[PDB]
C-alpha cells in the first residue's frame, strides 16, 4: 500500500470505497473543492495493482470571525471531513496511517485540535478514533439527514470528536463528559 | 464523515 496525494483522475476510482454504508458519496464539485483548497490534506491509499483502497479529506480553518463571541466558536483547528478504507483492507493500519499524516500537518500548523463528525451508531469508527486519543466533545442533534439503521428515524445525531494537539496545553478544548453536552445543527457553520 |  502506497499513500499519495489525490488527483482529479482518481475521481472514477472511489466507487469501491464508497460502497461502504458509513461512507458518503459527495458531489464532484465537493471533492474538487478540497483538492483546490487543501490538496496536501486529500490523500489516497493505493494497493500494488493500482486500486484506491482508502482516502482521507481534511481542512484547516477556524469559525468565521463574526461568531468569535459564541460559546460554540471553533479556533484554528484541523477537521477530518471524510475517511474511508475498503472493507477488504481494514485492520492493517491504513486508517491510522492516513489520520496520523493529517495530525502531523495539524501539529505543524499549530492547530488547537483535530475534530470530526461521526454517526452515533458507527461503533467501528468510534472505537477507531477513541483508540487514537479522540474523545466526544459534544453531540450535534440531527446532524445527519437520515439514519444508518432505522428508516423511520428522519435523522441521526453526530458525535463531534476531538483529539487535542500540543498547543492545547491546558486541554481547554476537550471534555470528559462530552456525550452530555448537546447542541443544535444551527451552531455548525461553513 | 461530514453530512451531505
Ligand atoms: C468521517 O469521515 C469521520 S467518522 C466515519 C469514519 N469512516 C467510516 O466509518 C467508513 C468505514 N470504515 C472504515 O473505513 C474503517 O473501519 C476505519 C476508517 C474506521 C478504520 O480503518 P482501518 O481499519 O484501516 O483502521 P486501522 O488503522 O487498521 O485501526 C487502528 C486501530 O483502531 C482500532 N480499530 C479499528 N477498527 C476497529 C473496530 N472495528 N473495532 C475496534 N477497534 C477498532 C484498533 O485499535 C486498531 O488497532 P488493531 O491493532 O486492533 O488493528
Amino acid at each position: 500500500v502506497t499513500v499519495r496525494r489525490f488527483r482529479p483522475e482518481d475521481l472514477n476510482k472511489l466507487a469501491k470505497c464508497n460502497l461502504d454504508p458509513f461512507t458518503e458519496t459527495y458531489e464532484l464539485g465537493f471533492y474538487l473543492q478540497y483538492y483546490a483548497k487543501w490538496p496536501s490534506l486529500f490523500q489516497v491509499a493505493e494497493d500494488q495493482h493500482g486500486n484506491i483502497i482508502g482516502y482521507i479529506m481534511g481542512k484547516l480553518e477556524s469559525s468565521p470571525d463574526v461568531y468569535r463571541f459564541s460559546p460554540h466558536y471553533l479556533p484554528w483547528h484541523a477537521h477530518i471531513t471524510a475517511v474511508t478504507v475498503a472493507p477488504e483492507a481494514r485492520r492493517m493500519g491504513i486508517g491510522r496511517l492516513l489520520t496520523e499524516q493529517l495530525e502531523a500537518a495539524a501539529d505543524a500548523a499549530d492547530a488547537w485540535f483535530v475534530d470530526l463528525f461521526v454517526r452515533t451508531t458507527n461503533h467501528k469508527a468510534i472505537a477507531f478514533y477513541k483508540s487514537m486519543g479522540y474523545s466526544v466533545y459534544r453531540v450535534v442533534k440531527d446532524y445527519y439527514g437520515d439514519h444508518s439503521a432505522d428508516p423511520s428515524r428522519s435523522s441521526e445525531d453526530a458525535y463531534d470528536m476531538r483529539k487535542p494537539m500540543k498547543r492545547d496545553v491546558k486541554r481547554e478544548h476537550i471534555r470528559e463528559d462530552g456525550e452530555k453536552h448537546e447542541v443544535d445543527p444551527s451552531v455548525v457553520w461553513h | 464523515m461530514d453530512e451531505l
